[PDB]
């Protein structure tokens, strides 16, 4: 990423979190790194690059749902994740509409 | 016919329940009771049909486009015949429920306890004192809105008392004696429910045409939220 | 409705989480330690309140509150550093000079700071039933010494109070 | 105070002076709302869904009635909505609530409610400072800038006919040291002087008569009383930190002169 090798570093990002060898709780950071790729006005990352980005956000959604005893929903670190996640989303939606636009207008 | 009715009601309050001969004295003093009722009726609206066939000779006044909303509602029960005589029939209905209701408002002072939520307020209290085990979860706060909003149960009897002091509220309102039914809400300790009968009361200010005298505003200037409350 | 430590922690968290820098989530932390407090969570107050004081170290408010839950952990001397560190910041606490005096009676009455905070708060209070008990209580350990200034005290609190039972039974 | 008000130029008669103080009032109390509004939006953030109580008061000290309505309906206190809901014009309703904190002091009830809820119904009842019955004093204007001391006086302690003048002198006596009570309200200090925590050690009479007022406090004195001193409105230490910054004290002498205020001395002109 410091030399902007940015297709390779994003190849590589991507590896590390399909390969299921981060550990769950390093996943919100990791994905959190691949948001200035996401938001880059090149599409670094592909339509299917970006579904299992968002596939790894969702399983990670699921793994907090099934470890949160119904009595610990109330104390105040719920908020900052919250707000990371929806940003996260958003930058997915994003790049997910440039990269369709962009990988089917090279399939005409 | 009152004073017949009357007569009537005093010879079937003395007799057992369950003699024939009084089934019969009890159908006519219904159907008496009925007869009472059906002259007041036909007073209120003849006497309303005849005078508005005798005013209809007077241009009425539109209202000021400023006009309080007391103002619009006072010109429309004289404009309006359907209104007016709609109104007769719900203020006659009033009445025969009034005559009803008769000295059974001095049976509820006997259980009108001096403090709302006595028996819950009374428990909560005693949860604050001693930590024994296994007692059914009861609201935490004691505004009207904490059972809805909690989703907690009252004490058993202050919900009971609630129960009957609701009913009675609905049958004084029914028989048009909303300023009795905001007092016993006021005596039960639920000033907050007489202020709640209080919102139906149309904007007045009186002081808008510059009197003299500076004269008190009354009802709600948003009564339309009220409403949809 | 008391709010649940879980509702309190998520608050908390989601409060934290929002805060741009560490010095802005110090800067909530007062208002934490308070609906910690009200939920008798005192350890979580005082983390609180600390954290809320090592950004704030001039807000009277604060090093009150910390004196009030280090009291009610029976901490006296801690309690008392904190109500003089308030007192310091805001002398117009006198409420607080009281406080102090009666907490150190109650610790130790042979020690020579409880004399010195009796009699600020005799100054600050003349006439108070509760001075009066702080400076019998002093006087009540100083043996012969103690009894004529204790007898000189009554006789000058029967003079401001000549209808009070207790100094009167105590002469 | 001064300017034109639309709702005064909209009648064809000279208004009665009833009528401007009224209007006038109205605009005060606007003012003071809008100067409240960044700081009570800045405290309902920082309050979040669990201190729902503190954050309806601070909405009832910028007199957005309304707005603490909703909140407290938004977080289920229903009796507290209801309540708000009844206080725009009801000076009946204010004795009401006067006469339940009297009861609740009477019957020790008040020692069991959550001090931000007894602050609540003490601004409600329009009683600066209550003592419960635990011997704890409910100061409502202790978390309070001058401004909205001033709007809360305005607003719940006086009549809806009181003057802008009777809410300044029920103000000024508040900071003042008096036989009947300790001083409850905050003094008038400009703005860069507010955030400094002058500790006010046991000694607050000589010194109030050394400490600079806000601008503001000297010209709604000027407003209540027309030979108000002007030497002290016009110095640069009411407004800012520099005392060469001449810059509003000479544009407000200006805007003076031209309202005819005549008595400043040719020396300090």
């Amino acid at each position: 990423y410091s030399q902007e090798q940015f297709s390779e570093a994003a190849s590589l990002l991507l590896s590390l979190m399909t390969a299921r060898i981060a550990p769950c709780s390093f996943w919100l950071t990791l994905l959190l790194d691949a948001l200035p790729l996401l938001e880059q006005k090149q599409v670094i990352f592909s339509a299917e690059q970006t579904y299992e980005l968002m596939r790894c956000l969702e399983d990670r959604m699921a793994a907090k749902l099934e470890s949160t005893s119904p009595d610990e929903i109330q104390k105040q670190d719920s908020s900052i994740d919250n707000t990371k996640v929806e940003m996260l989303r958003l930058a997915l939606a994003r790049n997910l509409a440039r990269a369709i636009v962009t990988e089917g207008a090279l399939q005409e | 016919c009152n004073t017949q009715i009357t007569l009537l009601k005093k010879i079937v309050k003395r007799v057992t329940p369950g003699q024939q001969k009084f089934s019969k004295t009890a159908s006519i003093l219904w159907l008496l009771q009925q007869e009472m009722v059906t002259w007041r009726l036909i007073a209120a609206l003849y006497r309303d049909r005849i005078q508005s066939a005798l005013e209809e000779e007077n241009m009425f006044e539109i209202a000021a486009p400023n006009a309080s909303e007391k103002t619009i509602v006072d010109k429309l029960f004289q404009r309006d015949t359907l209104v007016r005589q709609s109104q007769l029939v719900v203020d006659w209905l009033e009445s025969i429920a009034k005559d009803e209701v008769g000295d059974f408002s001095d049976n509820i002072e006997y259980y009108a306890k001096s403090v709302y939520w006595e028996n819950t307020l009374h428990t909560l209290k005693q949860r604050s004192m001693l930590s024994l085990g296994s007692s059914r979860p009861l609201v935490s706060e004691l505004d009207p809105d904490a059972p809805i909003r909690q989703k907690l149960p009252l004490d058993d009897l202050d919900r009971e008392d609630d129960i009957r002091l609701l009913k009675y509220l609905f049958t004084l309102i029914r028989a048009g004696m909303t300023d009795e039914a905001q007092r016993l809400c006021k005596r039960c300790g639920q000033a907050w429910r007489a202020a709640t009968l209080e919102g139906w009361k149309l904007y007045h200010d009186a002081n808008i045409n510059g009197g003299t005298e500076l004269q008190a505003v009354e009802g709600n200037p948003y009564r339309c939220v009220w409403k949809t409350c | 409705m008391r709010r649940s430590k879980a509702e309190i922690q998520r608050y908390v968290e989601n409060a934290q989480n929002s805060a741009s820098s560490p010095r802005e989530k110090s800067m909530k932390g007062f208002l934490f330690a308070r609906l910690y407090y009200e939920a008798k969570e005192y350890e979580l107050a005082k983390r609180s309140v600390s954290s809320y004081i090592s950004v704030q170290e001039r807000d009277p408010k604060a090093h009150r509150f910390l004196g009030q839950l280090f009291e009610i952990e029976g901490n006296v001397e801690k309690a008392v550093g904190c109500y003089k560190r308030s007192l310091e910041l805001n002398p117009t606490q006198k409420d607080l000079t009281l406080r102090i005096a009666e907490l150190i009676c109650t610790l130790n009455i042979k020690d020579g700071r409880a004399e010195y905070w009796v009699e600020r708060a005799s100054k600050l209070f003349p006439g108070s039933p509760e001075i009066y008990r702080l400076k019998e209580q002093l006087l009540s350990s100083q043996g012969e010494a103690g009894w004529n200034q204790l007898f000189d005290l009554i006789q000058a609190e029967l003079f401001a109070r000549p209808n009070d039972v207790y100094v009167n039974l105590k002469l | 105070l001064w300017g034109q008000l639309k709702e005064l130029e909209a009648s064809l008669d000279e208004p009665n002076e009833y009528v401007r103080n009224l209007e006038r009032r109205k605009a005060f109390s606007h003012w003071l709302a809008h100067t409240a509004e960044e700081r009570i939006e800045e405290e309902v953030s920082l309050y979040g869904p669990e201190r729902h109580v503190e954050a309806v008061f601070s909405f009832l000290t910028g007199g957005r009635i309304s707005d603490a309505c909703r909140l407290a309906q938004k977080s289920g206190d229903h009796r507290l909505s209801l309540l708000l809901s009844q206080m725009v014009g009801s000076q009946e309703m204010r004795e009401l609530i006067s006469l339940q904190l009297v009861d609740w002091n009477k019957l020790q009830v008040d020692h069991y409610i959550q001090e931000e809820r007894l602050r609540v119904f003490c601004l409600l009842s329009g009683t600066p400072v209550w003592r419960s019955s635990d011997n704890r004093s409910i100061n409502v204007c202790s978390q309070l800038d001058w401004k909205r001391t001033l709007a809360v006086h305005l607003w719940y302690m006086l009549p809806p006919t009181a003057t802008i003048a009777q809410a300044l002198r029920l103000y000024e006596r508040a900071f003042q040291e008096h036989e009947e009570g300790e001083p409850y309200a905050c003094y008038p200090l400009p703005p860069y002087l507010e955030d400094c925590s002058i500790s006010l050690g046991d000694e607050p009479s000589a010194k109030f008569s050394s400490l600079q007022r806000d601008v503001c406090v000297h010209l709604l004195k000027l407003y209540s009383e027309r030979q108000y001193d002007l030497c002290q409105l016009l110095d640069p230490s009411s407004v800012t930190p520099d005392p060469l910054d001449y810059r509003l004290s000479w544009h407000l002498w200006m805007v003076l002169q031209a309202l005819n205020y005549t008595h400043l001395s040719e020396h300090r002109q």
